[PDB]
């Protein structure tokens, strides 16, 4: 049980480091998408 | 309506394949779910082994 | 003008290529470099 909750814990912050990567990548895209726009 | 090959692209318009170009330009190489999965992989193997 | 351009487009356009290719491209590159 112990080597269980431990493997989950390691898989859930993997999951949360994933999504943070692909959230930052897609609000960096966003916001220079707007700069860019916003210049035409 | 949402890809015809790229045997034929210019049907779109100017103004349309202009901000096109510009979004690929500005935006980086499409990348998958294994592309993410395994950076994690190598991030969880880079701290190191307890 | 519609097949006008087609024509024109393929014609300065290469071969369509998959992405099998380029992953053997890939690791053919890889191979290439020699193995350490």
């Amino acid at each position: 049980w112990a080597a269980r909750t431990i493997f989950m814990k390691s898989q859930i912050k993997r999951q949360e480091a994933v999504a943070k990567a692909i959230y930052d990548r897609e609000v960096r895209s966003v916001e220079l998408a707007l700069k860019i726009a916003q210049q035409q | 309506a949402d890809e015809i090959p790229a045997s034929e692209m210019f049907l779109l318009g100017r103004p349309m394949l202009q901000a096109r170009l510009e979004t690929l330009q500005t935006s980086g190489p499409h990348y998958e779910l294994d592309y993410d999965q395994n950076r994690a992989m190598l991030a969880t193997l880079n701290v190191g082994p307890t």
